[PDB]
């Protein structure tokens, strides 16, 4: 019954209407979401506009007159120059009627004021197509009105603030470059009219709606009118002082005069400079005397948020950061303006307490571009340093644990600060550190914070300074530590100390008996069973050790060996404790101290030493777990064998070339244990089904096979000696993992094989030709067959597919040429697959591999091969990628496409293509590629745009092709394009534009 | 005491998957494009008692746009969401932006980055300054990880119900109740359920 | 200095 | 929040799923603290989770000594078992429930709680 409205043979039925639009507003569960489908369906009939003067005229529901004008709105965007004349003017005359109706009635148009901003949206609509060619007369008749009826002035002031939005903050995406730059000198041809009726009706008062609406407009204008119209009238005044009082002005007029310490002015004229003080200081009065003063607690206010005080404060941190960003200098040399200055400042310094992340982020900006320049700019700094002063405890206070982004703000500015005033710093700080003792401000979070804070400063003091004030606060932190009690406080209060003596190496390397302390405490630590203090442990150990490994690897001083002897030998002990991911950081950190030394005898010893424990472990394993492979059903061996290779993992991370011999030790067993384990997999495959790639059995043992891989692939990546990876670990890697990759299910294949093989063609790739044709024989045709037949499965298979074609195709290009042509041609549907992917990974890639591949081409001169591609492919490439650009579903690559369209068309204009594009019989011989490339783009656009113009798309092409030297351009006429398809009657000179 | 909240944002950005999570608990992996609006009731519990929001999950392809900001009208507060791995989806914040507060001129906005828990994060934070001249409150969330996916529907609470101290507060917990026609039935679904395997068994939980 | 080590293993 | 009436047995962090059968597919139902809670004027053992942040109830039933616990097969430290009534989302329903913990220990740890609280709530 509710699906009568969508029958437009008979008449329609206004009260049927209403009743579907009011069971969806008003109406729930299964009838609202029967008349949502209806609804949607009646507005998107094409010829449902026809019935919207019926709707608005004679509906009572305002729900469905706004529904009306979204159909008028989609009529007047899209088809407005296909419609015959009379209907155009029939729409204009009944939106123009309409809205002077509703204005009159003041009940209307106090109680419909989404209807009427609707309609005047939708007269604006009208604006951009038919203004000012059509109606010259719209401004003045505009300006005429308004002193008729204030309801139709405030309304006025609506329709100018949306059509400035239009015309210069939304016109970029929506309308093409020409007729764009043909609104704004419309609307800059006719401001001066508009601007006098807006500085009129700010001046003679006296309705809040109509004012607040007109200064609503005027913060629009603020974004392109030249300054004169703000600098050279009274505006300014206005807005500083009268308007700032009153709180239903207050709040548009700080956006305004936000925008104007913004607008572009001339920095040599001192009556501009004066203005520009003057309405700063007019501002500040008003906020002094009519909101609250300096004093005020801004904490508090916001964190009560009465009324809009949260949005006046983020405003007003706007204002105030804006204006001092670019003109605090105004302030600084004038005497008569240091209180000025100060309290602006002052207020900052009390919105930047206020516990609100984004706005504190807002003020730490400025403030970073304020000690920035106190640390550089001459005589500066003396002005601010009780605003300094008080700034550093604010930031101390609220350090945040090292979103990280948030502390490295926070960080740069404290340093600054710490510069500026090295003793006022570290007096801060000791006082809050002897709150923290007294415990008047003694919490784990207020702990944590002052450390933070502690440590972020480390670097900038002298290094005797430095000294003492590092053991001021170890000294503090220590004898804090023991005045509590229990586990909790302990931990961490012992927590902070680690922290901030992690964050001093410069201290640490110069006190090596209290380094070796601290570490042998560290690992004293690695046994606590208190929940985080072994992570503790383990990350300031290797935090230690990237900063301070010199001192790890030399015998030091006093001592009979290197430290790193004394961590090897003891390091069963020191982990026994540790969980698996814990134990490799240990050892990766053992690493980092090796590779510092460079006597290679010495490190291989070293690195013997070290690898001990997982050795014996490897070498027992591969023993037992050869005779007979039945060990590896036990999920105990197969953990034990992964957290092995992970150690192997954790060393070479750190080591990169140095961990060459350990690898040469494990390498041929590794790789044996690979296909043992590779078997296992797929005998329980066929034994289970696809069901068993899920069970902890298998998963445990893909696991292996993926570190094995990760290993490889973490040396391969760092090797300097690339003649030992091609000629030692190339060959037998291979014979490991391709065969086993291209014969398993699909669900049993790792992805990380791709990966592994991706870095090997990237190290090695130019010197293993005969290996990347193996390679791509082995995993291309039975990968791509994973990944064409949507765009969801398999996702890392996909992303680590087209990474590896985009390395070949960089490295050793020569693989594709021995493809059978058969595979070349999926080669080039794999690439154009790509581009229709919306995952950004694959589309980047594709995008990429096509560019590449082309430039691989081109490269190889007049050759059969090349002209066999152009002939085959160009046109496959040239308009796959018209199709990405043009289908509104991959807006992302927009830039990418445009480079290879681009390059596509200069090689026709640049005649570097020998051979023809077009068969000998379809065009005239002696033809030019340029002249059938026009042909061939026409005739495509045609058939896929049918309702543009034979002419639209001459003039298009002709522009394009013209401009492919010109990448800017070209993506601008691209834009252009995309604009005009969306729409009928697009005009053809747009195309013109550069 | 119910709002209506309209949810908006490019597609794809999770604004479906987010709704979904809050109804009931689970995580959909599938982008099944939302086509013009679903409407889904949820209630949170707080110390001023329960709030129920009225949420209009729009859908942000074109293609499927439905009444487009027909949607807004009557909304009293507003999620506009985008995709942190997708700059295009930040780049159309203002255009969402645009188009709702030119229906509903005085509402509180949450502007949500979705999918943190991506690592490749293509829209850095200090990049994200959009809402601070609009007044809206920004929140980095992500439906997968659950983080912070309380703190949109927190801070509109308190906006609309005016108080800055209102909380989330447990539901209260009823005591729960206490046929062999059954049995082979009940034994059938428990055999389908253990031989499919639990989903994101990698997770650390 | 030399006096935090003492206090420093007692942690 | 009706819980002061009753005594914690047990308490484990631990993710539930729901089984679609419709679907052929698990579903989330909350992550949470799972609680054992042992009601002082009955003596009667329940199931009683709620999620993070929201604290909204994704699991609440008496531990039945009919139900069994059983392994599922993509996981060594999870739970498989119907629920005949559970009253999370309002009327008693019947659920096939998996719950997932971040440990094999914790997992079987449940267990063994799960059967002792069986034990006391057939007396
Ligand atoms: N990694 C990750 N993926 C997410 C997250 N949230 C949603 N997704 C994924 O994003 C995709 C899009 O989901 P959806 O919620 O439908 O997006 P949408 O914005 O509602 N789409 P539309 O606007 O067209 O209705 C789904 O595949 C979903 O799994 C998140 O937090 N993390
Ligand atoms: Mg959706």
């Amino acid at each position: 019954s509710m699906e009568g409205i969508l029958d437009f043979s008979n008449d329609l039925d206004i009260a049927l209407l209403d009743q579907v639009v009011s069971t969806f507003y008003q109406g729930s569960g299964v009838q609202q979401k029967q008349a949502q489908e209806i609804l949607t369906k009646f507005q998107d009939n094409p010829d449902a506009w026809q019935k919207a003067d019926q709707i608005l005229q004679f509906s009572t529901n305002p729900q469905s007159k706004f529904i009306a004008l979204s159909i008028l709105d989609k009529l007047i965007t899209r088809k407005w120059k296909l419609l015959p004349n009379d209907h155009r003017i029939g729409i204009r005359n009944f939106v123009v009627g309409m809205i002077i109706s509703m204005c009159q009635d003041d009940e209307v148009f106090k109680t419909q004021k989404n209807l009427i901003n609707k309609s005047d949206l939708t007269l604006v609509q009208i604006l951009k197509q038919e203004w000012p060619q059509n109606w010259p007369e719209f401004i003045p008749e505009l300006i005429g009105s308004s002193s008729s009826s204030v309801n139709v002035c405030e309304n006025n002031m609506i329709v100018l603030k949306l059509l400035s939005e239009e015309v210069f903050d939304f016109s970029a995406e929506q309308m093409t470059q020409a007729k764009a730059l043909h609104l704004k000198n419309s609307m800059s041809k006719e401001f001066e009219q508009i601007f006098k009726l807006c500085f009129q009706v700010l001046e003679q008062g006296s309705s809040s709606s109509l004012i607040v609406a007109t200064l609503e407009s005027l913060l629009r204008y603020l974004h392109w009118i030249p300054y004169r119209y703000i600098y050279e009238t009274n505006i300014l005044e206005l807005l500083s002082t009268k308007f700032m009082t009153s709180p239903d002005t207050r709040a548009i007029t700080l956006k305004c005069l936000t925008e104007v310490s913004n607008l572009k002015i001339p920095q040599d004229n001192d009556l501009i400079k004066r203005q520009t003080v003057l309405f700063f200081q007019n501002t500040l009065q008003q906020i002094a005397t009519s909101v609250m003063p300096v004093t005020a607690d801004l904490k508090a206010t916001y964190a009560n948020a009465n009324g809009n005080d949260q949005s006046f404060l983020q405003d007003l941190a706007m204002f105030l950061t804006t204006y001092l960003a670019r003109n605090r200098a105004l302030l600084e040399s004038d005497e008569s303006l240091r209180e000025l200055l100060l309290n602006a400042h002052q207020y900052l310094i009390q919105l930047s307490k206020i516990e609100e992340r984004e706005l504190f982020k807002t003020t730490l900006d400025y403030w970073h571009n304020l000690v920035a320049d106190l640390f550089y700019e001459p005589l500066k700094k003396h002005i601010y340093e009780e605003i300094c002063s008080q700034l550093r405890l604010v930031i101390i206070e609220n350090m945040v644990r090292p979103t990280i982004q948030l502390y490295k703000s926070e960080r740069e500015v404290l340093v600054y600060l710490t510069h500026l005033n090295v003793i006022d710093t570290e007096e801060i700080m000791i006082s809050k550190l002897a709150r923290q003792i007294d415990g008047s401000e003694w919490s784990w979070h207020n702990i944590n914070t002052l450390s933070w804070a502690i440590g972020s400063i480390s670097g900038t003091m002298s290094e005797d300074t430095e000294k003492r004030f590092v053991v001021t606060v170890i000294k503090d932190l220590l004898g804090l530590c023991e005045q509590k009690r229990g586990k909790d406080n302990k931990a961490v209060v012992a927590s902070d100390i680690m922290y901030v003596v992690g964050q001093y190496p410069r201290f640490l390397k110069a006190h090596w008996n209290f380094l070796r302390t601290v570490i042998l405490k560290l690992f004293k630590f690695m046994h606590e069973t208190h929940e985080g203090v072994q992570d503790m442990a383990c990350d300031t150990f290797i935090k230690i050790v990237q900063k301070c490994k010199y001192h790890f690897v030399i015998q030091q001083p006093r001592e009979s060996e290197p430290f790193i002897q004394t961590i090897i030998r003891d390091i069963q002990k020191t982990t026994a404790d540790l969980q698996p991911q814990q134990v490799h950081t240990f050892y990766k950190a053992c690493g980092i101290i090796i590779s510092e030394e460079r006597s290679v005898a010495e490190r291989n010893r070293l690195l013997s030493d070290l690898m001990q424990l997982p050795n014996m472990a490897w070498d027992t394993i591969v023993e037992q777990s050869t005779a007979n492979p039945t060990l590896l059903l036990d999920s105990e061996t197969v953990k034990i064998i992964a957290n092995i290779i992970k150690t192997n993992v954790a060393v070479c991370t750190s080591m990169g070339a140095d961990f060459y011999p350990q690898l040469g030790h494990i390498y041929y067993n590794m790789l044996q244990l690979y296909r043992a384990v590779s078997s296992m997999i797929s005998a329980q495959v066929a034994a289970e089904g696809l069901i068993a790639t899920k069970t902890p059995k298998v998963r445990g043992l893909r696991t292996i096979k993926k570190e094995i891989l990760k290993l490889v692939e973490t040396y391969i990546s760092k090797a300097r000696n690339l003649d030992d990876v091609v000629k030692v670990l190339v060959e037998p890697l291979l014979n490991a993992v391709l065969e086993d990759y291209m014969n398993n299910v699909p669900d049993a294949r790792d992805a990380e094989v791709l990966n592994c093989m991706t870095t090997v063609v990237e190290k090695v790739g130019h010197m293993i030709p005969q290996g990347v044709i193996l390679i791509l024989q082995s995993v291309f045709e039975c990968t791509l067959d994973m990944i064409n037949k949507d765009f969801t499965e398999y996702p890392e298979h996909r992303v680590e597919f087209y990474k590896l074609l985009k390395v070949i195709n960089e490295k050793s290009f020569a693989a594709f040429l021995e493809l059978p042509p058969a595979a070349f041609k999926l080669f080039v549907d794999a690439i154009c697959w790509a581009f229709k992917h919306n995952n950004r990974d694959v589309e980047v890639n594709g995008l990429q591999i096509a560019l590449d591949l082309v430039k691989n081409i081109e490269r190889m001169g007049n050759v059969p091969f090349a002209n066999e591609f152009h002939k085959n492919y160009f046109f496959i490439f040239v308009s796959e990628t018209f199709f990405v650009l043009t289908d509104s579903d991959h807006k992302s690559g927009f830039s990418k496409q445009a480079l290879l369209l681009m390059k596509l068309i200069s090689l026709v204009y640049d005649n570097k293509i020998s051979v023809p594009l077009y068969q000998e019989a379809e065009v005239p011989q002696g033809t030019s590629n340029q002249v059938y490339l026009s042909q061939y783009l026409a005739n495509m656009l045609s058939n896929a745009f049918p309702h543009l113009t034979s002419e639209q798309i001459a003039s298009f092409l002709s522009a394009l092709t013209k401009q492919c030297k010109d990448l800017v351009v070209f993506k601008g006429t691209l834009r252009d394009f995309l604009v005009q398809i969306k729409e009928v009657g697009g005009d053809p000179t747009d195309y013109l534009f550069a | 005491v119910q709002f209506k909240l309209v949810l908006v944002g490019d597609g794809g950005t999770g604004k479906t998957t987010f709704v979904k999570r809050h109804l009931t608990g689970e995580f959909e992996k599938k982008y099944v494009a939302t086509l013009g609006v679903e409407v889904h009731p949820l209630v949170f519990h707080t110390n001023r008692g329960p709030i129920k929001f009225n949420v209009w999950d729009t859908a942000g392809q074109e293609k499927f746009g439905g009444l487009r900001d027909g949607y807004y009208i009557q909304a009293q507060c507003a999620i506009i969401m985008f995709d942190v791995t997708s700059r295009v989806t930040y780049k159309n914040v203002p255009n969402w932006h645009r188009d709702l507060v030119r229906v509903c001129e005085n509402i509180p906005i949450v502007l949500c980055g979705n999918k943190v828990d991506i690592k490749d994060r293509k829209v850095k934070a200090k990049s994200i300054v959009f809402h601070r001249k609009k007044n809206l409150q920004y929140y980095d969330i992500s439906a997968k990880s659950n983080y912070n996916f309380e703190k949109p529907f927190l801070w509109l609470a308190r906006k609309l119900i005016g108080d800055p101290n209102l909380e989330f507060v447990a539901m209260p917990a009823l005591a729960p109740p206490e046929d062999p026609a059954l049995a082979a039935q009940y034994e059938h679904d428990l055999e389908v359920a253990q031989t499919t395997a639990l989903p994101d068994e990698d997770d650390d939980l | 200095v030399e006096a935090l080590l003492a206090r420093l293993r007692a942690l | 929040t009706m819980e002061e009436d009753e005594e914690v047995l047990y308490k484990v962090r631990a993710k539930l799923f729901r089984f679609d059968a419709d679907a052929k597919e698990w579903k989330e139902r909350g992550t949470g603290d799972c609680k054992f809670l042992k009601n002082k004027k009955t003596n009667k053992v329940r199931i009683l989770m709620r999620r993070d942040k929201t604290l909204k109830i994704c699991a609440n039933h008496i531990i039945a000594p009919e139900y069994t616990l059983k392994p599922n097969v993509g996981s060594d430290r999870s739970w498989v078992y119907a629920c005949t009534a559970d009253i999370a989302e309002g009327e008693a329903e019947a659920f096939t429930f998996a719950i997932r913990f971040g440990s094999k220990e914790n997992a079987d740890k449940f267990k063994e709680e799960f059967e002792k609280a069986q034990e006391i709530n057939k007396k």
